[PDB]
């Protein structure tokens, strides 16, 4: 497995910061079996993403969960079993900064790992015992889907 | 003994690739293999990158001394 | 006498007037070296984390 990350998110609020960008909405979600917190970038147009709302969410590095090598090239002319089939919402992009809660501490209670799919930008802080993988310019993806009960 | 800049300043590059550039017009011989340019300033700034110009620069300090340096010794931007 | 060592003779030379700066590395203004020693003391505490 090449998974960096997996939790079963809510969302609580979207939007509370007023800029309002077209097509694209800010959800501010926060864990259930854990206590972090998420800030996602959404496309509306595409996949619409409602208040109230339970998804699963998982963070990778490669989409090959067998024969990892991560090479980083899209081509759809590949028909190859991925982990992308399972869910809905697939993205691409760099962790950018990771800067946590630390008062001369390393590795302190709570730590922010920022990452920026393409321009859609994403806030995942809590524990730094989750975010162990997560470095500096590391490509990361991000697989995405909503369930209802 | 020799106390100047070892950088070859842009003026000294300009006028070495000037004067080469006429030391590789009129049938004159060239010192690299060509990919087959017909503009000299293309030959002669690639035996730049080849340190292979061998021209001597006289700079002249103001007292009416000069130094010898070498295009072939001095450091390229 | 060592009051003549005590008060020094005179403050030293700038690093500019003494060792050129053309051809002798390291030699520049007392206010450039003021800012590079600033940026280092600033470089090194947000670097430890």
């Amino acid at each position: 497995a090449g998974i960096l990350f997996e939790d079963i998110f809510d969302v609580k609020d979207i939007d509370p910061e007023g800029k309002k960008f077209d097509r694209v909405s800010r959800l501010h979600c926060e864990s259930e079996s854990f206590k972090m917190d998420l800030i996602l970038d959404v496309n509306i147009q595409i996949y619409p993403v409602d208040l109230g709302d339970k998804f699963r969410l998982v963070i990778a590095s490669t989409l090959y969960e067998d024969g990892t090598l991560d090479d980083g090239e899209y081509n759809p002319t590949d028909d190859r079993p991925s982990r992308a089939d399972q869910f809905e919402y697939v993205m691409y992009g760099k962790v950018y900064r990771i800067e946590g809660d630390e008062t001369s501490t390393e590795a302190a209670t709570r730590l922010s790992a920022y990452v920026s799919y393409g321009g859609l930008l994403m806030r995942l802080q809590g524990d730094a015992n989750n975010l162990h993988g997560f470095e500096v310019d590391s490509r990361v993806y991000l697989l995405m889907k909503k369930l209802a009960f | 003994k020799r106390i100047t800049t070892p950088y070859m300043t842009k003026y000294e590059r300009a006028r070495v690739l000037g004067t080469r550039a006429l030391q590789i017009a009129m049938c004159a011989p060239v010192m690299v293999e060509l990919e087959g340019e017909t503009d000299p300033l293309l030959i002669a700034m690639k035996e730049l990158k080849a340190r292979k110009i061998p021209i001597i620069i006289r700079r002249y300090l103001p007292d009416g001394s000069y130094e010898d340096w070498g295009v072939d010794e001095l450091i390229i931007t | 006498r060592r009051k003549y060592q005590k008060k020094a003779a005179a403050c030293p030379d700038p690093s500019l007037s003494v060792w050129r700066p053309d051809i002798y590395f390291a030699s520049v203004s007392e206010t450039f070296e003021t800012k590079v020693d600033d940026y280092s003391q600033e470089w090194a505490a947000q670097t430890e984390k």
